[PDB]
């Protein structure tokens, strides 16, 4: 029976339709453009807007 | 005088 | 039985070659003019101390300024990060809690662990304590991660092979997910809150439609247990880092691993992992006694946190981006923010 | 400042008050770990430690001794697989590992657990108070003469009583004889590969002996003792 | 003794020992009570040290003529020198052995140890002694002149020997149980040798370095006109050098000898 399970569950993933890591990858790498100047962490903030002094 | 010296307890009393 | 097997690997072989074949770019070389971030220093603003023991299990406010904080003492603390004051100290009645969590009102936070049972309590009560306003019984094993959706929907990780949506007022689980084969350690839920992703000790991470039901998506690729799992600012893609002392990051139409952050030197495990606000600065515990701070888009290190005398287990980033709190054995929070 | 700070740093100090009492009586009471399979009689210990009072996935039992307080974890309704939730355990006193040694089947699964608790890292500190458990079992099982231990292990032809044996009075060479076999087969692995900072101690137990709070005591006295010596550069 | 070589240990005491408080001060897996003796007996050491060193400077400097005052400010100025070196002393001592008795209860009393100490409770007995410490330094140098204060400081370091010794050996007479037990235990792929190298060089360096100047102390009251004597007594220099060898000699074998503390010294010194 659980053979069959994981046959099953593993047939549902064939239908699925995938997309080229071309523009698979355009989530990230064109997210980080769209939030690059708001991560304090990435680019540091003046220490006067910071709660954590 | 006074003469100073190491710490105390030293020449004899 | 020989029928089942053959079934199973014909159907795994298509579903790799069709994996295998839209890998037409790797997103290593399309970085290429990707400016590496350089070197992240962070200090340590605020050492938040009063555990006794390891913690095992932070999580932050959606304010950014609030946060939980489960350790084996038994003891479950509210702080505020600003003033290092404290706002509540729940007594736990199982001392091996695993995890917590808070709820995005405000009104509720969440913790389980050995005990099996994912207990809610309500804070914005204010009677003089805070009680037990619900526990939520059915599963078989450990109990590794508890996340909310909203104030009466919690989706919960267990140690045996299942995940299970409930329904707080009720009290039954409305959905189980079923198909692991090892235990699963760590689920991390969207931002669309629509699926979530659960990556388990066998080496294996699975997203779940929560209204259907029903497992979308299996991925492979490492060797040994899965530690942590979260999603990327989208729900569309989510770095697992596992046991074999190696990171990976999984899209979810790619269906298929694109990075891999490893290092020589690195042989020590990992534990948990948290992103920051940009996708670009992927936080992980090890369990050499520091963390680390890679680049998604570079799998290049870009920054160290030394600073804990033992195992980091916990990790999280502020909805805001200000700050990023570590836990640790030492019974020490550190928040770290980046100098100016 | 303000009014609503002062009544933060109020609400914090109380909350740093109740933090103080509770650290004394955490620091106080020391955690054990009782790990055992299934034929091994771990709840009939459990059951018959309750004397020395004060689906759920584990079970609290507190205990004294002697004006010294326990916690004992028993952890039950969980899988198979234990290599997850054992790591939770780096700083208890000691784990207390059962064996049945008298099923002679699975004593070498025991083996092979206790030789994976006994190596595992988070536990290269703790010590192991190893329970034989069912001794009577054993004894009328080699004395009857059925299922000879030389079936299933080969050493035990060239093995005989070590010289620190303490045979209990009224007892056979025989059942002595396989009975520290079985002990030997245990402290090898023991000693064979963790350094000095964690040993195991072998009791012969019974499922129903009254003496085990006690005895669990001592080697607790013993592995606080051995630890701090270490750390004093004596032992 | 030259000069140079009373101030050089002075100077390697007070390094060793300011490093000493701070990787206590600057760790938390090492703010047990233990730790709080080993960092009242790297101030009392300090103190010891950088004390006699500027006597040592001050006597350099009024024996000769580069700085004199009066009878009367000279008088007061080596008061308080000897004071502070009194209170030191007596403090130095009294952390040794609070480190003995915690080693003791922790092992003799391992069950209860958290019932019996606390970290407020290392406070309150530091504070005592420091208190104390300063009384007894205070009337033993405005009262120098009588064999009254001679014999209590004698009696205080005997009394303080006695309990060292007994404090150690008994640890180590235990260590060779447990070493003697595992020993038995079988396929044994464990030395007294480690045992007997801690107990020597604890209670050989306490002794080397503090039992010379309370001789010369022992021996000015019982015999002081006699050749023998006298020429022990004429020695007070090569034992004032003792007692700072000591202050440069704990931390070796205190708080170099712990791996946490050694881990901090590496984190510190890469700083
Ligand atoms: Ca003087």
């Amino acid at each position: 029976a659980q053979a069959r399970k994981l046959v099953e569950q593993l047939k549902m993933e064939a239908n699925i339709d995938r997309i080229k890591v071309s523009k698979a990858a355009a989530d990230l790498m064109a997210y980080c453009e769209a939030h690059a100047k708001e991560d304090p962490l990435l680019t540091p903030v003046p220490a006067s807007e910071n709660p954590f002094r | 005088s006074y003469s100073m010296e190491h710490f105390r307890w030293g020449k004899p009393v | 039985l020989d029928q089942l097997r053959q079934e199973a690997e014909q159907l795994k072989n298509q579903i790799r070659d069709a994996r295998k074949a839209c890998a037409d770019a790797t997103l290593s070389q399309i970085t290429n003019n990707i400016d590496p971030v350089g070197r992240i220093q962070m200090r340590t603003r605020r050492t938040l101390r009063g555990h006794l023991a390891k913690i095992y299990a932070m999580h932050w406010g959606t304010d950014s300024r609030l946060l939980v904080s489960a350790s084996q003492d038994g003891k479950l603390i509210i702080w505020d990060s600003y003033t290092t004051n404290k706002v509540h100290a729940i007594p736990l009645r199982s001392s091996w809690v695993m995890t917590c969590a808070y709820a995005p009102s405000g009104n509720y936070v969440a913790c389980g662990g050995l005990d099996n049972i994912c207990s809610i309590y309500n804070l914005k009560t204010r009677e003089g304590n805070v009680r037990v306003s619900r526990e939520l019984a059915g599963h078989t094993g450990y109990l590794s991660c508890c996340r909310f959706l909203d104030d009466n929907q919690i989706v919960t990780s267990s140690g045996d092979t299942t995940c299970a949506l409930w329904d707080i007022e009720t009290g039954q689980q409305t959905t189980t997910f079923t198909g692991h084969t090892g235990d699963v350690m760590s689920l991390s839920l969207a931002p669309d809150t629509r699926l979530f992703v659960s990556g388990a000790c066998d080496a294996s991470a699975k997203l779940w439609d929560v209204r259907e039901g029903m497992c979308r998506q299996t991925f492979t690729g490492h060797e040994s247990d899965i530690n942590a799992i979260c999603f990327f600012p989208n729900g569309n893609a989510f770095a697992t880092g596992s046991d074999d002392a190696t990171c990976r990051l999984f899209d979810l139409r790619a269906d298929q691993e694109l990075m891999t952050y490893s290092h020589d030197n690195i042989i020590c495990g990992i534990t948990s992992v948290s992103f920051s606000k940009s996708g670009r600065l992927l936080l992980a515990g090890y369990d050499d006694f520091n963390c680390n701070v890679w680049d998604a888009l570079k799998a290049d290190r870009a920054g160290v946190l030394a600073g804990h005398d033992n195992r980091v287990s916990c990790l999280g980033v502020t909805d805001d981006g200000m700050a990023v709190a570590t836990g640790s054995w030492d019974s020490f929070l550190k928040i770290w923010n980046g100098s100016s | 400042l303000s009014a609503e700070d002062k009544a933060a740093v109020e609400r914090s100090k109380m909350i740093e008050k109740q933090l103080q009492k509770d650290k004394q009586v955490y620091r106080a009471t020391h955690r054990l770990l009782l790990l055992g399979a299934d034929n091994s009689g771990k709840s009939t210990i459990v059951k018959q430690m309750r004397i020395y009072h004060v689906t759920s996935g584990i079970f609290e039992t507190k205990f004294q001794v002697d004006k010294v307080n326990f916690h004992m974890f028993d952890v039950g309704a969980q899988r198979d697989e234990r290599r997850k939730w054992i790591q939770c355990f780096n700083d208890v006193t000691a784990i207390i590992f059962v064996v049945d040694s008298s099923d002679y089947n699975r004593l070498q699964e025991a083996l092979n657990d206790f030789k994976s608790i006994w190596n595992n890292r988070w536990l290269r500190t703790i010590s192991v108070i190893l329970f034989l458990n069912k001794q009577d079992l054993l004894a009328e099982k080699v004395l009857a003469g059925k299922s000879k231990i030389e079936d299933y292990f080969p050493e035990f032809a060239r093995y005989t009583t070590p010289e620190d044996a303490t045979p209990e009075p009224g007892e056979d060479p025989r059942v002595t004889r396989a009975k520290y076999f079985i002990r030997d087969e245990f402290l090898r692995i023991s000693t064979a590969s963790g350094d000095g900072r964690h040993y195991c101690y072998p009791h012969f137990t019974c499922s129903v002996d009254t003496e085990n709070a006690r005895r669990i005591f001592n080697d607790c006295r013993d592995i606080i003792q051995r630890m701090h010596l270490r750390q004093y550069e004596l032992l | 003794i030259a000069v140079e070589v009373f101030l050089t240990l002075g100077v390697i005491s007070l390094l060793e020992n300011i490093l000493v408080i701070g990787a206590i001060v600057k760790n938390k897996n090492l703010h047990s009570p233990m730790y709080f003796f080993v960092c009242s007996l790297a101030v009392a050491d300090m103190l010891v040290s950088m004390s006699s060193a500027w006597e040592t400077i001050t006597i350099y400097l009024l024996n000769n003529k580069h700085l004199v005052i009066a009878d009367a400010f000279v008088r007061h100025i080596d008061n308080v020198f000897d004071s502070m070196i009194c209170i030191s002393v007596v403090a130095s001592m009294c952390s040794l052995l609070a480190i003995a008795v915690d080693r003791y209860v922790t092992i003799f009393y391992a069950l209860r140890y958290h019932h019996i100490m606390t970290a407020r409770r290392s406070g309150a007995i530091i504070a005592g002694i420091w208190a104390f410490c300063t009384g007894c330094g205070i009337v033993f140098i405005l009262y120098s002149e009588s064999t009254y204060v001679i014999l209590c400081l004698i009696s205080m370091f005997f009394a303080m020997l006695f309990l060292l010794v007994s404090l150690y050996i008994h640890m180590f007479l235990l260590a060779r149980t447990h070493v003697k037990r595992i020993a038995a235990l079988p396929g044994a792929s464990r030395t007294s040798m480690q045992g007997a190298v801690t107990v020597t060089m604890l209670l050989g360096v306490f002794t080397v370095c503090w039992a010379p100047f309370f001789l010369h102390l022992t021996l000015m009251l019982s015999c002081p006109q006699n050749l023998y004597c006298s020429r022990f007594m004429s020695h007070f220099n090569m034992y004032l050098i003792l007692i700072m060898c000591n202050s440069v000699m704990d931390p070796l074998i205190y708080a170099f000898r712990s791996q946490e503390m050694r881990k901090t010294f590496k984190e510190i010194i890469c700083c």
